[PDB]
């Protein structure tokens, strides 16, 4: 008994090389390719559902997640990892910020605590890097909308738009190509539907692809009426039904 | 939580550890250390690898524990700090217990003690720092000069120097310096500083540093015109020859 | 047991140097250049962005220059990830001081606490290093305007004009060769500007590749101001000192 | 590659863990021991290995009891069995002093299968060098249970392990299949010596001693016994009886 | 509240002759107004020649008695079956006393 | 360097050895387990194997009842299961002390998913060779069946199989769903249920059972509860006098 | 309780506190130096509880000089001041707090000007041209309010201290046995051995 | 690599054996127990001329009744005398009496085998063993004046006469001849003296070498430059004499 | 094949076999001789001393436990020293709590436990020393053998260390004889004495050389050295 790996895993190279990490973001290569796009009015953030079997329910398995009532988080890489990031996310929003503030943190500050535990899953003592990046979309009062890419080393990046994954390259440059800083909500939806469609091979239905907007607040998904300040959450998960009917205009 | 030995003895009877700490200190620069009759006096060479540094703010070779004690040391810097530091708490602390000054002997004691301590603990590693630690004893006026080590053994010098090239000037001093007769004055002893570094230095005004120690906490540094004037002089010595 | 896997992080090697340091210094020689240059009236932090895209929100943007006090700035090489948690520390100390003392911390006393830091994970605790090169630019009343630097062994030097990161060696000898005593922050930004462009690894210094920050005593005020510098402002005065 | 074998909680590219094999084979190395279930009890039997004339017979007890109802026997590394014993009789304790009732079996086999499972999940922990019999009498019935070095553990009408397992199997097979019925706890003290006596044929080049014991509702109150004086000497008159 | 002390009174007397010494007690053991016992051991005998007893607090002065034999037999194991001395017990009680001086025994021994 | 297939650490490929080793380890018990959702009932069906006749039937087990609703059908070494078994049990009984209410079947799962990862993670914790099924009807969610395996990946199933011969096990349940059309299995009584679970056990396998080859469980609304060898006869006598 | 009082003059800050040190029944001193010297230029006058008094001067003193060698540097009166405060801000809310009430009579070579500071045992700091500690300011003020300007020498200092002694040997009933006067200027600290009869 | 505390095939624990290596690159010590008192001696050993000679401290008090010499990793021995003296000192404070020479030679040998990076027995915090040998000497009412030799593996034995260091293997072969049970103070002086010659590099003479003894009436006291320097004149001339 | 398991002791090796145990026991081949023999009323302990130097005094072999028990070493004299420190606590332990003389057995099962704790943790090392315990309590006269391993065994007769198997092999032949010397201790001891000199090859057991310990029925445990032993030379 007693954890006798109070030692370093991963360690400088020779070369300067931080193993561990490099064979992190290998991991997250392998895995199923996310995008992002920042529009005027909101932002947007897609996966593929890769069911590993037709007797598999995909709605019960959540690859994207509400993190904050304004702030959403999709992945690339290993399933478990990200799910475990999640909860420690929720949780660090409100011992960390909530508890202190009154008021849910700002997107940049909700990455930058993310960012410290998969830095500190990198020094600290037998525990190796976790093997995701995450794409994290939020609002807020003073920052407005953003987007934010978060490595294995702990590393974080603001986006326009980006995608990680199989096909994150030839996405990439297809988002590029796309993308202008005066798309609207709805415009960004359907370039990230034409982004994916790319890197998906089966299926191409709202079965199989998860959507997730940060925009205008929802009254209807708040839960309840009285407090003018309150007016809802900025985070909505597109239903299948909502995704099969963008696609017909594709 | 980390409790590794790393420090442990080899087949041949050798700690590693401590060996390898010892290679630290022929890597960093060379500090020599002079005693006279009534003063003494530590110098220390300067690197001239990257020359582009403001002399005000990089902290010094020679380091003051108290007013009247003062080390410099040869290794790696990072780790000399946390000795200086160590060394300057001890100081206070027999101030306020004993009520009077450490004396050099046992602030020696101390810092070779802490040393020691690092060689045969678990989860850490020895020091690669030696120091030389100079001053006076309160209310005497009997010059005192010690060495430490990673290892943890101390003892005192009439005169000492460590670091690189470390070999050849105390090749100098073995032959240059007299116990019948020390430097009496506090000039003569400061020339012997420069002359033994002259033979490792190889022609440098801004690469000389002097620090002089004297009775009743009387610590001042040299400056850059104070010490080039002995270098004027001790290069006429050869050309009048 | 864990033996089999312990790397020993903390442990000389038989020529004396310290494995993990001298590897981390290795990871510091590919990360974007930084260039701290103190002149008479301000110091002057100018950093080359490693890896940058079109679609990169650079307005939002924070990698190399951090601010630490209101006196107080670092320019970062190495990991951003392992400079965070340093930085965060940093700001800790800069407060504990001012709440202790009821003045703003001395530049070297908040260098030496960091470098204190990345010493402690070189004799014990059996973790890496952290793979971050600082340059501490800052100002107080007793020395004035400072610049230090500090690296992965925990050892800091004061400085005139320094180099971190890439390219440090063409750096150094570039600095070494148009810097004078009697320089003008102007003239700081400039030489700053004119040495990242000439150790570039890429085509061209466009703005949106850098980050610039001067900390000047504003003359028309009587106090320490620091700026770091917006997107555009960095594209005009790319265009003022011949680079466009 | 290799190496598989060199630390405990490390999996061989096969999913075994060959540290447990390992201590398996010290299990094998050592001593045979039995354990028979019969209609209201159960009744264990040990093979002591006489080394010299100079070991004093009828004291290096080998058979532990826990609490007051329950038997264990063991073989392999003797001081290993001891210790699971010792964490055995703090488990029993620990049920008695919560839940007042006498820890029943099935409970306890548990309690000792998920002490045995944890000493396989850590590399600072080496894996228990014995298989242990043991049951006893509770609220509903008797219980024999044989627990393995990988902490599988089962329900057995007849267990056996040791240096002549492979003797001791087969005779207990054959009283399972000709008494269906069941076996009396006097037929099987009996029985058990027989047992032994034939699996010593393994193991014949030294002398040996007999040691049983039992726990049955009505020959013993539900409580564990060892089996002493005219009922031991009975049963060793029936092994040497049936042995020519 | 709970007193942690009591009174089972007695009386014990010590003199030292020129080449003797008598430790005399009472075997009357009380409590307020009863007789606990008309026979109850109170000077003991701990080895090497030395005679002890504790009066006062009779839960006190026998767990004292007990700790004290207990330190002249690890006297024996630890420094080769020396025989102590008078003078050298003395001063081993005094630090079995002062450990408990902010929960003393509530006794009055004399060796 | 080569230490990476020993510990839970990368691999230059981005892969996790040790986990990997650990899936490998579910199939050492060589039996084959399903699950299959009626209209309010979930049932598990799991072979059951003796070979020592020294034995005793009834302890040989690897269905477990973790709480009052919740079932449990583990794939892999029983000390292994035995540990997942009673941690399952422990926080199901910590979850309803805590927070009212009785714990859901995918909470139960996440929250052992979630462990799983932490020895996927940390180094000193080994990762259990075990595939844990649960199963029971959720209050909220009706028949539910969630599955967690030694890499910490957890999901939802309309039908699930586990095993070494599972990919026969799994296209024989695909191929009735695409021609029901429908996600369960449409039968009032959980018994027919348990009929239908045995016979595409058969016909995926290619093995005839008896009343001690077989290992059922079945989880009703507000009980779970593991059939006798008498009741497993009772139902194969049923599914005899069809075929 | 002793005598402490402070006053900040033009040039220099005064403090004067008494000799006596009473225990119970009896004066066990009459030449008791109820001041430490934390810097050359930052002297710290204490009273209060028997033993915390001088436990806590000399801690303060300890790391005053510890910071003075380490920096190589003297910290201005504010920064001590401050220093003060907060470790006795940190001790009322502990197991045992230290009883001890301090007067801070510093020169600030930077800014050319004297400095005198007023912390009570609760960790109340305030800047103060005069300052007492205990029943001292109930005798003392009122001259103190009269007489006082900022503009005053260190002569006219000494003297308006010696009418607020003299009030205090008249209408205190405790006989403190007179004070010992330390001045704090730009050239250091100094002790006013002429006091008795001056 | 390997565990401190292990055990080689031969049943020896490989980190004390070679700790004994150590030693036998340190100094030489050599000590003679008689009955009007015991003799302890050192070699100095200065790796420069420059150095102090009067510095070097090879030569301890423990107490009183009390003395010590060291060889090999002088520097390990400074918390072993550390807890020589409390363990002196405190048993004078439990027990108002000296500490008998054996029982506090046990003391210190208790420190020796606490090394391990987690040994299940206690908390012994220490990453290798003593790098050092020590030779306590003093003098009790019950067993009269010792002499002990502490090794790094625990075991103390008591010697008539020990030498440790360099020359030990020749040195104590010629204690083996010279040593007699009714040797007076005087004449075990002149024998450390003139076995150290033998076996030390150098010279001996006043600087390089030390001696000092301990008495019933006298205590421990270390002999000075000036005291020793006679008697190397006086073993000088007797040896020139046959 | 051996190099790779015998890094620590909480490794198996392929056989089931712990290298480290097995070389902790061959410390034990390597100590000085001691020989433990009983009847039904004494136990004594007969122990060989073993000397560095001839100006070397002669290490102790017989360590006091309680005034019932004690036991005799071979091998590592600390190891031997942290045991019977145990043993003597323990035997303390139940005079103070129970008013109980530790029975022998009992002793024997503490011994056993605390050896078993160095053999599956890591960090740990086995004990290296042997011990060989005689005692007399409410059951007559006791012999217990102890080894590293954790094993415990009660005997008649029994000799551990170097030589040991032909002390061994004479108190197999003489069973029927010294079981029988009731209310005699010195024919007791002589049947020792003549135990240990079948052991004996490089020298003849001499005045400082012989530890003689005995334990009975009217006899605390007490051990002689020196002059005590010259009559039995």
């Amino acid at each position: 008994m007693t954890d006798r790996y109070s030692f370093s895993l991963t360690t400088f190279s020779p070369s300067g090389k931080l193993g561990q990490i490099d064979y992190a973001l290998t991991a997250v290569k392998q895995g199923v390719t996310s995008l992002g796009i920042k529009a005027t009015n909101g932002v947007v953030i897609a996966t593929e559902k890769k069911s590993s079997s037709p007797l598999a329910m995909s709605e019960t398995l959540s690859k994207v997640s509400l993190l904050t009532p304004d702030i959403g988080a999709v992945y690339s890489g290993m399933g478990p990892d990200y799910r475990v990031l999640v909860d420690k996310s929720r949780k660090v929003a409100h011992t960390s910020y909530k508890r202190i503030y009154g008021e849910y943190p700002p997107t940049k500050l909700l990455v930058s605590e993310v960012a410290k535990i998969m830095q500190e899953a990198t020094q600290s003592g037998g525990v190796r890097p976790f093997g995701v990046s995450l794409l994290i979309a939020g609002h807020d009062e003073f920052n407005g909308f953003s987007l934010y890419q978060v490595d294995p080393s702990g590393s974080y990046f603001p986006w326009k738009a980006t995608a990680i994954g199989k096909g994150s390259v030839a996405a990439k440059t297809f988002l590029e190509k796309r993308w202008n800083d005066e798309l609207e909500l709805e415009d960004a939806i359907h370039i990230a539907l034409l982004t994916l469609k790319e890197s998906v091979e089966g299926e191409f239905n709202g079965d199989t692809i998860e959507l997730a907007i940060i925009g205008d607040e929802n009254p209807d998904l708040l839960g309840y009426t009285g407090i003018p300040t309150d007016k809802g959450p900025r985070f909505r998960k597109l239903t299948s039904q909502e995704i099969n009917d963008r696609l017909e205009a594709l | 939580g980390y409790d590794r030995a790393l420090s442990i003895f080899s087949p041949d009877g050798h700690i590693f550890q401590v060996e390898y700490a010892l290679e630290a200190v022929k890597r960093g620069t060379c500090a020599v250390g002079v005693k006279g009759k009534n003063c003494v006096v530590l110098g220390c060479e300067r690197r001239s690898t990257l020359k582009l540094q403001d002399t005000r703010i990089t902290p010094s070779k020679v380091s003051k524990i108290d007013s009247h004690v003062v080390l410099s040391f040869s290794g790696l810097n990072a780790d000399s700090r946390i000795l200086i530091e160590k060394a300057r708490v001890e100081a206070q602390s027999h101030r306020l217990t004993l009520e009077d000054p450490v004396t050099v002997e046992y602030l020696t004691r101390y810092v070779a003690g802490v040393q020691q301590r690092y060689t045969q603990s678990g989860g850490v590693r020895p020091f690669g720092v030696s120091t030389l630690i100079a001053g006076f004893d309160p209310r005497d006026d009997e010059p005192k000069l010690y060495q430490t080590e990673p290892s943890g053994i101390y003892s005192s010098w009439s005169a000492q120097t460590i670091g690189r090239n470390s070999k050849t000037v105390r090749e100098f001093l073995e032959k240059n310096y007299d116990r019948k007769e020390p430097p009496a004055t506090v000039e003569e002893c400061v020339k012997l500083t420069v002359r033994s570094l002259l033979e490792v230095v190889q022609t440098g005004a801004k690469n000389i540093e002097i620090t002089v120690v004297k009775p009743d906490s009387d610590i001042v540094a040299l400056s850059s015109e104070e010490i080039n004037q002995y270098v004027t002089q001790i290069e006429q010595e050869k050309q009048e020859q | 047991g864990s033996r089999r896997y312990d790397s020993r992080t903390t442990i000389f090697s038989p020529e004396g140097r310290l494995y993990q340091v001298e590897y981390a210094l290795e990871s510091i020689s590919h990360a974007g250049t930084a260039i701290g240059i103190m002149a008479s009236d301000g110091i002057v932090l100018a950093a080359e962005r490693k890896v940058t895209s079109t679609l990169l929100e650079q307005d939002t943007s924070t990698e190399k220059l951090y601010k630490l006090n209101d006196k107080i700035a670092v320019a970062v090489a190495g990991l951003t990830a392992d400079a965070e948690i340093l930085i965060n520390t940093a700001r800790i100390h800069a407060q504990n001081y001012l709440k202790t003392y009821n003045e703003d911390i001395p530049v070297e006393i908040l260098v030496r606490r960091l470098s204190d830091i990345k010493q402690g994970y070189t004799q014990h605790g059996g973790l890496r290093p952290f793979g971050v090169s600082f340059i501490y630019a800052g100002y107080d009343d007793r020395y004035g305007y400072q610049l230090y630097t500090s690296n992965p062994s925990g050892n800091y030097t004061g400085w005139k004009a320094i180099s971190v990161g890439a390219n440090t060696s063409a750096a150094q000898t570039l600095l070494q060769m148009d810097y004078k005593d009697d320089m003008k922050v102007d003239d700081a930004i400039e030489l700053a500007l004119k040495t990242l462009s000439k150790t570039t690894d890429s085509s061209a210094l466009t703005y949106d590749r850098l980050e610039f920050a001067t900390i000047r005593k504003g003359a028309n005020d009587g106090e320490v101001y620091q700026k770091i510098f917006k997107p555009q402002e960095i594209k005009d005065i790319l265009v003022k000192t011949g680079i466009t | 590659g290799t190496g598989y074998d060199l630390s405990n909680s490390v999996f061989s590219p096969d999913g075994r863990n060959f540290q447990v094999e390992y201590a398996v084979k010290a299990v094998e190395n050592g001593t045979t021991s039995i354990g028979i279930k019969c209609n209201d009890g159960v009744v264990f039997a040990v093979e002591k290995l006489i080394t010299s004339k100079l070991l004093v017979p009828q004291k290096n007890v080998k058979i532990q009891v826990v609490d007051r109802h329950i038997g264990c026997v063991y073989s392999g590394l003797i001081p290993d069995g001891r210790h699971l014993v010792n964490r055995g009789r703090e488990e029993a304790a620990s049920f008695k002093k919560l839940y007042k009732t006498p820890i029943p079996i099935p409970a306890f086999a548990d309690r000792l299968g998920q002490y045995v499972q944890a000493h396989t999940l850590y590399n600072s922990v080496r894996p228990f060098g014995v298989s242990t019999i043991f049951g006893g009498v509770d609220k509903n019935g008797a219980h024999l249970y044989m627990l393995e070095p990988s902490g599988s553990y089962w329900g057995y009408k007849g267990a056996a392990t040791g240096k002549g397992r492979q003797s001791a199997k087969a005779e207990l097979e054959k009283l399972v299949d000709h008494h269906p019925e069941g076996l009396s706890a006097r037929e099987a003290v009996k029985q058990a010596a027989k047992i032994i006596y034939l699996a010593h044929e393994d193991n014949k080049e030294k002398d040996f001693e007999l040691e049983i014991s039992w726990c049955s509702l009505s020959e013993t109150n539900g409580l564990h016994k060892f089996v002493k004086g005219d009922l031991l000497q009975e049963a060793i008159d029936f092994a040497q009886k049936e042995i020519n | 509240q709970f007193n942690p002390y009591g009174d089972n009174g007695g009386t014990i007397l010590g003199i030292a002759g020129e080449d003797f010494a008598v430790l005399a007690g009472d075997t009357r053991n009380i409590t307020d107004y009863s007789i606990n016992s008309r026979y109850e051991p109170k000077v003991f005998d701990c080895g090497d020649n030395i005679v002890m007893s504790a009066n006062g607090f009779a839960a006190d002065g026998d767990a004292l008695v007990k700790r004290f034999k207990n330190s002249v037999k690890w006297y024996h194991f630890d420094h080769n079956d020396k025989k102590l001395s008078i003078n050298s017990a003395a001063r081993n009680i005094q630090h079995l006393l002062y450990g408990k001086r902010f929960f003393p025994y509530y006794v009055h021994t004399i060796i | 360097a080569g230490y990476d297939r020993h510990i839970t650490i990368f691999s230059p490929e981005g892969r996790l050895y040790q986990v990997e080793y650990a899936f490998k380890a579910t199939n050492q018990t060589n039996i084959n387990s399903l699950a299959v959702r009626g209209k309010d009932c979930t049932v598990v069906i799991s072979q059951k194997k003796v070979p020592d006749k020294l034995l005793d039937p009834t302890t040989v087990s690897y269905i477990f009842c973790i709480s009052r609703t919740i079932g449990m059908v583990v794939n892999g070494p029983i000390p292994d299961a035995r540990n997942a078994a009673l941690r399952a049990k422990a926080e199901a009984a910590e979850f309803r002390y805590k927070y009212g209410y009785d714990m859901p079947c995918d909470v139960l799962a996440k929250r052992m998913a979630n462990l799983s990862q932490i020895y996927t993670q940390r180094a000193y914790m080994r990762p259990l060779g075990v595939i844990l099924t649960f199963v029971s009807v959720d209050e909220e969610l009706g028949p539910s069946i969630y599955k967690t395996d030694p890499a910490g990946y957890y999901v939802g199933y309309k039908a699930t199989a586990t095993g070494p011969k599972q990919q026969e096990i799994t296209t024989n349940l695909e191929n009735h769903f695409k021609k029901s059309k429908i996600d369960h299995i449409n039968e009032e009584s959980w018994e027919k249920v348990v009929e239908f679970a045995i016979t595409h056990m058969i016909d995926a396998l290619g093995t005839e059972f008896s009343k001690n080859d077989l290992e059922v469980g079945v989880a009703t609304k507000d009980k779970f509860f593991t059939l006798s060898a008498e009741n497993i006869e009772e139902r194969l006598v049923a599914i005899a006098e069809q075929d | 309780m002793d005598i402490i009082l402070g006053i900040r003059v033009q040039d220099s800050v005064i403090l004067a506190s008494s000799k006596a040190v009473t225990r119970g029944i009896s004066v066990l001193k009459d030449s008791d130096d109820k001041t430490r010297q934390l810097s050359p230029h930052t002297l710290m006058s204490f009273a209060g509880e028997a033993g915390d008094t001088v436990q806590f001067a000399e801690y303060i003193q300890a790391n005053i000089q510890l910071y003075s060698i380490r920096e190589d540097y003297e910290l201005s009166p504010q920064a001590v001041s401050s220093f003060v405060r907060q470790e006795l801000a940190k001790s009322i809310r502990s197991r045992r707090p230290y009883q001890v009430n301090v007067l801070i009579g510093g020169y600030d070579k930077k800014k050319n000007k004297p400095e005198l500071y007023q912390i009570d045992y609760l960790g109340t700091k305030v800047e103060l041209p005069y300052g007492a500690h205990g029943y001292s300011g109930f005798y003392t003020f009122s001259l103190l309010d009269h007489h006082y300007r900022p503009d005053m020498t260190t002569e006219e200092g000494l003297d308006l201290l010696k009418l607020c002694v003299q009030e205090l040997e008249k209408r205190m009933p405790m006989d403190f046995k007179g004070v010992i006067v330390k001045i704090v200027d730009k050239d250091g600290i100094r002790q006013v051995d002429d006091f008795q009869a001056q | 690599d390997r565990g401190v505390s292990t055990f080689s095939p031969e049943g020896r624990l490989f980190q004390v054996e070679y700790s004994l290596e150590a030693i036998k690159l340190g100094s030489t010590a050599i000590g003679i127990a008689t009955k009007e008192g015991v003799v302890l001696g050192v070699e100095k050993r200065a790796t420069s001329p420059l150095l102090e000679s009067d510095s070097i401290e090879k030569i301890v008090e423990i107490d009183r009744h009390i003395g010590c010499a060291m060889s090999g990793l002088t520097a390990d021995a400074r918390s072993m005398i550390e807890h020589a003296r409390t363990a002196a000192v405190t048993h004078n404070l439990y027990y108002d009496e000296d500490i008998n020479v054996e029982s506090l030679t046990q003391s210190v040998c208790d420190l020796a085998l606490r090394f391990g990076e987690g040994a299940s027995g206690e908390e012994r915090l220490m990453s290798r063993p003593f790098g050092v040998a020590l030779l306590i000497a003093g003098h009790d009412a019950d067993d009269g004046y010792q002499l002990f030799h502490a090794e790094p593996s625990g075991t103390f034995y008591r010697y008539n006469a020990k030498a440790i260091g360099s020359g030990s293997e020749g040195a104590q072969a010629e204690l083996l001849n010279e040593w007699h049970s009714s040797l007076t103070l005087k004449e075990a002086e002149l024998l450390v003296l003139k076995i150290l010659k033998q076996v030390m590099e150098e010279k001996l003479d006043e600087n390089n070498a030390q001696l000092s003894c301990i008495t019933k009436q006298d205590g421990f006291k270390i002999y000075d430059n000036e005291k020793t320097a006679e008697l190397i004149k006086e073993l000088k001339e007797k040896e020139a004499a046959e | 094949f051996r190099n790779n398991y015998d890094g620590d002791t909480v490794t198996f090796s392929p056989t089931g076999r712990l290298f480290q145990v097995e070389y902790a026991l061959e410390a034990i081949k390597q100590g000085s001789v001691t020989v433990g023999l009983r009847s039904n009323t004494h136990a004594v302990l007969v122990a060989l001393k073993r000397n560095a130097d001839e100006l070397s005094s002669y290490q102790k072999k017989i360590i006091k436990c309680d005034e019932h028990m004690g036991l005799s070493l071979a091998g590592l004299a600390p190891d031997a020293r942290v045991l019977s420190n145990y043993l003597r606590q323990q035997c303390n332990y139940s005079s103070l709590v129970f008013n109980r003389k530790l029975a022998v057995e009992r002793a024997g099962h503490l011994l056993c436990d605390k050896a078993q704790k160095n053999t599956q943790s890591y960090g740990g090392r086995p004990y290296g020393v042997g011990l060989l315990i005689i005692g007399y309590d409410k059951s007559g006269a006791h012999l217990l053998e102890f080894q590293p391993s954790g094993n415990v065994t009660e005997l008649y007769g029994t000799a551990i260390g170097a030589r040991s198997q032909g002390a061994k092999t004479y108190l197999e032949r003489t069973l029927d004889t010294f079981i029988k010397i009731d209310g005699n201790p010195d024919e007791l001891i002589k049947a020792g004495v003549e135990a240990i000199s079948q052991s004996l090859r490089d020298e003849s057991l001499t005045v400082d050389n012989l530890s003689i310990a005995i334990v009975g029925k009217d006899t605390p445990f007490t051990i002689y050295d020196g002059e005590a032993v010259a009559k039995y030379i």
